This record gives C-alpha cells, structure tokens and sequence, in this order.
C-alpha cells in the first residue's frame, strides 16, 4: 500500500525545505531530556515536530533529521512508515478518524460512516476532490465509554449521534469549532444519575494516615 | 460541583507540548553520558 | 472478613473521577496530596517493601503479576548506570477507558507514585510514555508539570532531601505493541517499535541498557495511599488473596456506559446493575457477556449471574481480568462480527518478529470472515481450535495469546449458532 | 495409496494448489525419502520360487 | 563432436569412498597403493553470543532496528 | 568454575555460562531446526522455529538464546516439541509463493529440508497468499521480495557488518517488506555474500541465475585469487 | 495410457510449457535427459539443450 518510494512530485528529495531556527531550540530540548550516549532517542518527538511542521510529512525533512541526529536514514524510515500519526500520502487539515472497534461498532458505528460518508461524499481512506479532508476510520482511541468516535486535530468528539454528525460539519465546513468535549451531556466519564459516585466533599488526611 | 472544572484544555494551540518542554529547559540533572554520545560515534 | 466487597465512602483510595472541585495543586492538596511524605520516603525500601507485601498489593496492568517480589528483584545496587521508572499511560484492550481519567483528572497524585517509586527501589528518574492520541491530557500533566516545577518541590534535591528525581514525557506515534511491556521500552529508546525477548528481563537490561522497571497507572496512582493509608487493611477489601481497589469499565449495551470504581471482589450483577446503569430491557435479554475486554474469553448468561469478580475466580473459570473492560453485548448484533472486529484491530496492530502471529491472525483474519459468512462444514471451526491451541505461548508478546482466547471463549460457548449459521449459508449457497 | 505424503507423491489437485504437495512433491523426486538404515531381507513366494531380496 | 557432450577417457573419475576416520583412510591408501593429499577436519569454534549481549548500555553493539 | 551441568536427554555435559541451548546441542551431536539464528552472525529470537521443552517446564522456549542456568535436561523428541514444530512449519509454508521449480535454490533450501523432516503434510489455508512487487537491489543481485520469509538475517548482517545501513522492514504485521525505502541501488562491497546469507531463495545471484541447479555439480577445493587471505 | 513419441505441449496459444526445471533429469533412471538451460532474451528461465537420448529411455 504504497511503503516503496515512488519518485511523485512534491517528493524526489531534496524537494526544497527548511525548519525554523526556534524548532531547532524545541530540537535541543528534546536532545536535552535524553542521556547522552543513545543520542537516537529523539527520532519520535522530532519527528512529530516534522509533522506539525509540515502537514502530511515528506521525505526531505526526514533527511534533514538524519543529517542532523546522526543516524543512517533507514532507520528514520522504518520508524516513520511504522505508525499511522505519521502519514506520507499528502493530506489536508481536517483529518478526521472515526474511531469502530468494540464498543463503537456495538454502538452504531455505521449509522455514524454512513453520515460521514454521505455528508462528505468521498469514500473511506480517501480524501475529498480538493484539499483539507482526510476521512479514515481507525481502531481504538480510548473514548469506550462512549459512542464511535470522532478525532479532529489532536482534539476529540464523544457521544455522537447523526444530528450532531449534520451539525458538526455544518460548522466544520463553515470553519466554526464546538467544544471537543463529550456529547449528550456528561462532561466527563459519568453516570448521567443523581451522582452514584461519593458525595461528601471529601477531607483527606482527616481520617486514616500513618506514621505522621 | 456540576461545572467541568477543566476546560482550561479548551484553548490549546498547536505547539504548545513543545513549547512547555522548552519552557522547563533548565534546573535540569545533567543526564549523564557514559563515555560516547552515540554508539556510532 | 468482609462481605467479598460492598463499597462505601470515607474510605476509598483516591478521588476525582468526574468533574470535582476543581484541578489545580490548590485542590490536591485539599485531597490529600504532598502530605507528610518526606518521613514516607526518607524511612528505608525494605520498609516499603513489606508495605507492598503486607498490604497485599496486585500488580495491573492486564496480567495479574506480583508486585512485591518484582519490586525486589529491583535491588540490584548502583553502579555506573541509573535506574528508570517507566510509567505506562497507554490503553491497550478496546474497552478500556483506564488511566485517561487519572491522567485527565489527578496528575499530582501520579506525580505522588512516580516519586514513592523512584525513592522506593532505588530508582533514579522516571520516563512516563503517554500513548499519541492523548493530546489534551498529556499537555494537561505537561501544565501539572510546570506547576510543580515553579513551586520546585521535585527535582534536584526534592521534598527537602538529598535525592534528585526527574520526570520525562514521551508521547507514542499509534500502536497497540507500544502498550506492551518491552517494545513500550525500545519504544522510549529511539528504535523501530518492536519488543525483546523476555530471558533478558528489566532486572539486568531495560532502557538502553539501564536496570529499569515498568509500572501501571493504577499501581503508581495507589502506591503512596498504600504506605500512607490503612495497612492490611487494604488487604481487607474484597478477597484476601488478591485484595484491591478497581476501576470497573462498563461499556456495551447498557444504559449510560461508563467506568466506576469498586474494590476487587464484587458480584457481576450488582456491579452491572446496582452501580452503573443497567441492561436495557432486562437482565435476561442480552446475549454474552465479556470481562477483561480482547485478552479474555466470553462468559455465558449462567455464569455471569453469579461468580465473583476476582483473578483466580475467573481463571479457574477459563477467563483473565484484564484491565477491568467488562462489556456486555445484546442478542441483536452479531458476536462473530464482533469477534471478527477484534481480529482485524488484532491484523491492523501487530509487529512481525514472530512468524506464529503474523501467520495466525492472517489465517483467523480470512476464516473469522469466512465464518461471518458462515462458509464452510465445522471441520473448519475444529480446524480454528487446531489453531488457536497451536499459537497459545508460542510468541514474544502477549498479543498471540490475546489473539487466541476470543477465539478460544467462542469455541468454548458458542458452538451452535456457528453451526447454524454454517448451515444457513450451505442451503443459501445452494 | 498411503497417507503420507514423505512416502508417496501427491496427485495433481494438491500438487497444483497446495503448498505443502508441491515442497514434497520436488523434495521427493530430487533426493527421494530418506530410509532408515537395516539390512533387511524378505522372500516371496514366486511361480518360479523363493524369489529373494535382501 | 556430434553433441557437445563431455565424454571422458575416465573410468576413476566418479569415485567417492567413504570412511569414518584417518588413520583407517591412510591404512587402505596403502593397501591399495596409489598416493595422496590430506585436508585436516576444521570444526567451527564456538563462539559466546548473547541477545543481553546484543543489548548493552555502554557497549557498541547496537542493533537499532529490533 | 563456569562448568555447567545440562542434560540431553539424560545425557550429562558441561557448558559455560551465556552460551545457549543450541551450543550444548552442538557439544553432543545434536541440532535445533532453526532460520534467524546464523553461527556467525547476531542473535535474536525472530523465526521461532528452534523452540525446545524441558523437563518440568510449562513455557515452551526459543532455544537459540536462552542464558543456560545450572542443570537442566531438554527433551529433543518429545511429544509437543513435534507438535510445536510442525504447528510452526504449517505457519511459514501459507505466504510462500509456489515456485520451487522457478526457484535458483531448488537443490539447496531450507524450507524443503525442515518441511521433509520436520513437517506435515496435509496443508490447509484454503485461499489468500499475497504478493509483494520486487524492485532491483542492483544488477549484480536479482530480487524478488515474495519469498521472503522475513527471517531477518541480512538486515543485521547489513547493520553489523556492512554498514551502509539501507536495508529495513516497512509496514507491519502481514503487510511488512524488507530491504529499500527509497529505491536506492546497493552497490557496496561483499554485495555478492548475500545470496549464501539468505535462507530461502528471495536474494540470488543475477549472473548466475538460471544456468545450472545444485544437485547436478560436482565440487571440487579451490583458493581465493586477486586477493592476498585465500 | 500409451508411452511412445516423447513429445512437447505448448500453452494454449502461447509459447514452451518447459522451464528447465530438471526433475525429469532427476528422475529419469537411465539419464537420457540431458539440460542444459538458459534464460531467455527477455529474463524469464527457459532452455537452451534439451535431449531426449531415445538409444537409452526405457519408457
Ligand atoms: C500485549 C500486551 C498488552 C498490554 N496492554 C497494556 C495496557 O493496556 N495497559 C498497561 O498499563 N499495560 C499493558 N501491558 C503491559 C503490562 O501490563 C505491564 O508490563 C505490567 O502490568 C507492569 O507490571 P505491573 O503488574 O506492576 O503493573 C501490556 C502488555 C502486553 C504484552
Ligand atoms: S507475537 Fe506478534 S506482535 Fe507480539 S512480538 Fe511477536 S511478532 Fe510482534
Ligand atoms: S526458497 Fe521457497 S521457492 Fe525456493 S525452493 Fe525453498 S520453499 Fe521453494
Ligand atoms: S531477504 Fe532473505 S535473509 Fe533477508 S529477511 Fe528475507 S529471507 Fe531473511
Ligand atoms: S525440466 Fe523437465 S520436468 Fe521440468 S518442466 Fe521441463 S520437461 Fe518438465
Ligand atoms: S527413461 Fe524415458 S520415460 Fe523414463 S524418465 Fe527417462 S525420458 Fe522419461
Ligand atoms: S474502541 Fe473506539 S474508543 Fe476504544
Ligand atoms: S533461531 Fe531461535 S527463534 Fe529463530
């Protein structure tokens, strides 16, 4: 599924490209949380600095870093094409994963992929006939308690259901963001009852220490 | 308390993991080398 | 003695799981935390130790191993390299939902066992690996980090001592393996993300080459209320063998699914019903049961009515407790297309160092399928058990045996509606 | 014929889709099935005789 | 010269005698008369490997891929 | 003093610490069925196949790198050491392409000689095998990326030896392809001792190619020439 | 199931079904198969000395 070359355009290094200075400072922090001695630590975070960087990641800032951080280039390879953060195929801004495994298919995910697909109109994996939206769908993300979920830019969306599908890409499409908080009330991982949880406003160290 | 005492979260940018970690750069124990800085030095 | 665990405040271990007073030092230290804690730390590890042992404290994380003899095989004494405290704040097992609550909710009191941890056996500095999906928490405890640096109380010389100790957050990239034990570590070391062998333990070489140790969320967010708090009397909750505290994660096809916290031993009814919801339209009209989340088995309506929720209960009982993912699922969905769900996570995160794997998760991948279509004769379905019995502890990692036990609760349960399900397709076929 | 396919070569629906036909299959054309050694002999009762082979 | 064959004036060309020792091998050498040359029996030293000595913390045997 | 005390089968011999089970194996005649360990190259536990049981032991172990503790006994013929072996065998032969007439290394496989003596035989799998394109590592080695079996035995004879560290796995689980990332030629020295390296017949030799089969030559001692080591 | 010419398929409308594979070399007794291949002009293994020694096949 495309993990060779294949010499595109906006590819066949050195397409042109630089970094800024300040990210070269982020790049000496992240050096500076390593030990010295196992300097190839950093390759993740840079890497995801690459990325937030330049959108979908390509190929000559992955050289640059392997000028820089001393390592062969293989080995930025092998950890780039290892993960789905780091996606290569050129992308957009608005990438949506629609998180379906356990729960999330047991919840009504295709109710959910079928109001992504025919509010967006492209299939699955692809992406719309112009720039910034991405759909794919994805495996588990840790929203479980929750309806299948939907993860825009390092922020989430729970508790969904296809009215708010329509009126969340309304304001998506119009370039307006809710809260990425939960849906359907429930601000967090709640009952929705009269607070089956504690209830006293609690001490602490009042009751039960030991060797004080 | 029926009000999400985070929301602090809410206003987050881009680079803002990295621009904490540059902003805790310093009072730092050395993290020692030992000998090389790398194994292919 | 108590009554194999019934709950009640003023005595729980820790605080916070929805929306409480606020999230700030400020409201950690009216909970509880930083208190009194140099006299904790500056006292001696074999005391903490026989805190852990006494206490009776289970080792999470999904497995069931122990945590105090571990903890002591950590004692090797400090020679020219350090020693790391890895924090694995993953979610593995779809169903999860375990420790992106405490990291979201109470940081300081993870900051409270990753420093009793490192003061503990003798550790130097702790490398927390936070999975990469977890933005919004993750620059939650970066924002907790910078609060207890600008107040300084760890570091250099914390709590007033003479002991260093730093914390470094790593973000993940995306993989299920990174939630292991070992490819979690050369994860941290900047390689490709694959595990090791386990002849080599932590004991002699972890991270880089360092004699480190991997701690859970739940084991580091209890372990100073261990010392702290009531001890044997932690041993007092639930059963005496494996006495704990939980979180209990109730998804599926309940009214408002979500996550609790309990004690170790409960019965499966009153943790169903009497704390989270209930099973909508009844009881009796779901169709399965699954505790753990993938790494377990399926238990039928008879047995989920009645038996205990504890390890060696559910081992006994062909089952693990895997990091407290009880689910539960109606007869209106299709199970073999659940289970086949779960097979193609299992094809979409998996490594290729062992052959048996890689081979066998293709194989169910393509027969699990064929079985949602409900292909061929049960020669096949015996054939899945052949299999399923011929990957069981023959990999590196847990996730060829995680792949086998669905498979394996299938067989062990759901036999004739793959039988008829086989046969409807044969005379659809024809 | 017997079943195993490390003594007799397989037939042509196994040998054209399964692997493990096609290994044995080449494997036993080249080199044959490997025998134990022994220095056996057994007679059978031809019309000519007692035709040995040892 | 009608075939490109290999056709040989060889009758001791496609000899393999097979024995168990040396000395047995230079005793029917001299019993049947002609001479020869001797190869010695190089078995492979062992070597100490170790996968915790593939990894190491101030050593530079690295594997970074695995 | 560093004399340890393993059994084979019942069998006493001594063995120094850190080396493996399948060093005292070759101390007393035996051998383990094996692909990814190499004895003279790295050692990892990847291809599974040389797994072992001991005496009371529940945990069946990879034997090419076990640290050997002080007395053991290990069982070459028992019952789920069989099992163990055939199950895995059943597994490497599934995404494996039908070419051993096509294959340069019909004569001199692995797989065919562990599958003989080591195999079942009555395969299952009834459809599926993917294929994976080739692309050329250089003319002077001819490639094809298919029946890799992904042992991983030139990539750390390339990362230990070699140094021109080009040649790593991308993708994962099924979907995983050895050797170039970005398509680039590998024309370094001793470019040619890969195809004696690579068990099974994914890396041969381009020359060589289709011009003989081995079990039709006869071999005969020869020395190194335009060298100066022999 | 008669034995005689020794003849050769080719594919249907295609070209030799041989690879040069020598099995039939390999388990032709009286050795009357006589291979020597080569790669053709365009790549794929196919011959160049096929002989069918008919003095010496026994059938
Ligand atoms: C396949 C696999 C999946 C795992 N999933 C998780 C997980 O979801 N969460 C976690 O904290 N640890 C996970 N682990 C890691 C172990 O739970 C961890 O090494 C162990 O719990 C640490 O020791 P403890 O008992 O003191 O917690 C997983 C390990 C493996 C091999
Ligand atoms: S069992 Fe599979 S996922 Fe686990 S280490 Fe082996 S190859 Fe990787
Ligand atoms: S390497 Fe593969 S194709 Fe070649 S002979 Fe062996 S099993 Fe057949
Ligand atoms: S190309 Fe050959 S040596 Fe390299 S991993 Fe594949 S089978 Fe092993
Ligand atoms: S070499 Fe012989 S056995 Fe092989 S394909 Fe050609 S004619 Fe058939
Ligand atoms: S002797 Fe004739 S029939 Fe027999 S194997 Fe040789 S060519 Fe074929
Ligand atoms: S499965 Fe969708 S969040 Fe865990
Ligand atoms: S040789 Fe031990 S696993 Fe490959």
């Amino acid at each position: 599924a495309l993990f060779v070359h294949r010499d595109t355009p906006k590819n066949n290094p050195e397409t042109p490209f630089d970094f800024t200075p300040e990210n070269y400072k982020r790049i000496e922090a992240i050096v500076k949380n390593y030990p010295e001695g196992h300097k190839a630590a950093a390759v993740l975070p840079v890497l995801d600095l690459a990325q937030r960087q330049n959108g979908w990641l390509p190929i000559s800032a992955m050289n640059k870093v392997a000028e820089i951080l001393q390592v062969p280039p293989m080995r930025v390879y092998e950890v780039a094409t290892f993960y789905t953060m780091y996606n290569r195929k050129p992308v957009g801004k608005y990438h949506i994963q629609v998180c379906t495994t356990t729960p999330c298919m047991l919840r009504n995910s295709d109710s959910i992929l079928e109001a992504i697909q025919k509010k967006l109109g492209i299939k699955v994996g692809e992406t719309t006939p112009d720039k910034l939206f991405t759909l794919i769908e994805v495996e588990c993300l840790g929203a479980c308690v929750n309806a299948p979920m939907v993860q825009i830019n390092d922020n989430y969306y729970e508790d969904l259901t296809p009215k708010d599908i329509e009126e969340i890409i309304d304001e998506l499409k119009a370039g307006k963001i809710p809260k990425p908080g939960p849906r359907s009330g429930r601000f967090s991982c709640e009952p929705a009852g009269g607070l089956t949880s504690l209830t006293e406003p609690p001490k602490g160290p009042g009751f039960g220490v030991q060797a004080g | 308390n029926t009000t999400y005492k985070n929301l602090q979260h809410h206003d987050y940018s881009t680079y803002t993991f990295l621009d904490l970690n540059l902003d805790l750069s310093k009072f730092r124990m050395p993290q020692p080398s030992s000998g090389r800085e790398s194994p292919r030095h | 003695k108590t009554s194999f665990g019934s709950l009640k405040d003023e005595d729980r271990i820790f605080t916070n799981l929805y929306g409480r007073h606020d999230w700030r030092l400020k409201g950690a230290q009216s909970r509880g935390d930083w208190y009194k804690t140099k006299e904790i730390l500056l006292k001696g590890p074999d005391w903490i130790l026989g805190e852990v042992k006494t206490s009776g404290l289970r080792g999470r994380g999904g497995a069931g191993f122990p945590t105090g003899l571990k903890w002591s095989f950590m004692n090797k004494p400090s020679d020219g390299r350090p020693k790391y405290l890895v924090v694995n704040a993953d979610e593995g097992e779809p169903g999860t939902c375990k420790d992106r609550e405490i990291i979201r909710h109470d940081p300081h009191k993870l900051v409270e066992g990753c420093l009793v941890g490192g003061r503990a056996m003798g550790a130097r500095a702790a490398y927390i690996y936070i999975r990469g999906e977890f933005y919004n928490e993750a620059s939650n405890l970066q924002v907790a980090i910078r609060e207890a640096y600008e107040a300084g109380l760890i570091g250099k010389n914390a709590c007033g001592s003479g002991y260093d100790f730093d914390v470094f957050v790593v973000r993940g990239a995306g993989a299920y393996i990174c939630g292991e034990e070992t490819a979690l570590i050369e994860s941290i070391e900047g390689k490709q993300g694959k595990p090791r062998l386990k002849p080599p333990f932590p004991a002699d070489v972890g991270v880089f080459g360092c004699p480190t140790t991997v701690a859970n969320v739940e084991t580091v967010a209890v372990s100073p209320t261990i010392c702290r708090r009531g001890g044997a009397w932690f041993a007092s909750f639930g059963r005496e063998r494996n006495s704990g505290t939980k979180l209990f994660n109730i998804s599926g096809h309940v009214n408002n699914p979500c996550t609790v916290e309990e004690e170790m031993s409960v019965p499966l009814k009153e943790l169903i019903e009497k704390h989270a919801g209930g099973v909508t339209g009844g009881w009796d009209n779901l169709l399965a049961v699954i505790p753990g989340g993938s790494s377990t088995p399926l238990i039928p309506k008879s047995v989920c009515e009645t038996v205990l929720m504890d390890f060696d209960a559910l081992i006994q009982a062909q089952t693990g407790l895997g990091t407290a993912a009880v689910i539960v699922m109606d007869r209106s969905t299709d199970i073999v297309k659940a289970i086949a769900r779960l097979i193609e996570f299992y094809k979409h995160e998996s490594c290729g160092q062992c052959t048996p794997c890689r081979e066998g998760v293709d194989w169910m991948n393509k027969v699990m399928a064929r079985f949602v279509r409900g292909d061929a004769r049960p020669a096949e379905i015996d054939s899945l058990w052949e299999i399923s019995k011929q990957i069981e502890g023959h990999t590196i990692c847990a996730l060829g045996d995680g792949a086998a036990w669905p498979v394996q609760g299938l067989i062990r349960h759901f036999r004739p509606e793959l039988e008829e399900r086989m046969q409807r397709f044969a005379q659809q076929h024809q | 014929k017997v079943d195993d396919a490390k003594v007799s070569p397989p037939k042509r629906a196994e040998m054209k889709t399964s692997m493990e036909s096609l290994i044995h299959h080449f494997k036993l054309y080249t080199e044959g099935y490997q025998v134990p050694p022994g220095a056996t002999y057994t007679a059978i009762e031809a019309p000519k005789g007692e035709f040995g082979v040892y | 010269p009608l075939m490109g064959w290999a056709s040989t004036a060889d009758p001791l060309s496609n000899l393999v005698l097979t024995f168990s020792t040396k000395e047995d091998a230079i005793a029917f050498a001299e019993k049947n008369g002609w001479s020869y040359d001797v190869e010695e029996r190089k078995v492979p030293k062992p070597k100490s490997k170790s996968y915790g000595a593939n990894f190491s913390w101030n050593k530079r045997t690295r594997v970074s891929t695995k | 003093s560093n004399l340890i005390e393993v059994f084979v089968d019942g069998q006493s011999v001594m063995v120094e610490p850190g080396t493996t089970v399948l060093q005292a194996c070759e101390k007393v005649g035996m051998q383990i069925p094996r692909f990814c360990y190499h004895e003279r190259l790295s050692v990892a536990g990847n291809c599974r196949m040389c797994l072992v049981e001991i005496e009371k032991a529940p945990k069946v172990v990879a034997a090419c790198a076990m640290p050997v503790m002080k007395g053991w006994n290990i069982l070459t013929n028992s019952e789920k050491t069989k099992k163990a072996r055939e199950g895995v065998m059943e597994f490497l032969l599934a995404n494996h392409p039908l070419d051993c007439p096509i294959c340069d290394q019909g004569g001199e496989c692995d797989l065919q000689d562990q599958s003989m003596m080591f195999g079942s035989d009555r395969s299952r799998f009834l459809e599926g095998k993917r294929a994976v394109e080739d692309k050329n590592i250089g003319p002077l080695v001819k490639t094809i990326m298919t029946r890799c079996i992904q042992c991983t035995r030139c990539i750390r004879f390339a990362s230990e030896i070699a140094g021109v560290d080009d040649l790593g796995t991308t993708g994962r689980g099924n979907d995983m392809q050895v050797g170039t990332y970005i398509e680039k030629m590998f024309m370094s020295e001793l470019s040619g001792n890969i195809i004696d390296i690579c068990p099974v017949g994914a890396l041969t030799s381009k020359p060589y190619a289709f011009t003989a089969r081995p079990w039709e030559t006869r071999k005969t001692e020869s020395i190194d020439v335009m060298d100066a080591v022999g | 199931r008669f034995r005689g010419e020794h003849a050769l398929r080719r594919y249907p409308s295609g070209e030799e079904r041989c690879i040069a594979c020598k099995l039939c070399e390999a388990v032709c007794p009286a050795q009357a198969i006589t291979i020597e291949a080569e790669p053709r002009a365009d790549g794929s293994r196919r011959t160049t000395r096929y002989d069918i020694d008919m003095t010496k096949c026994i059938y």
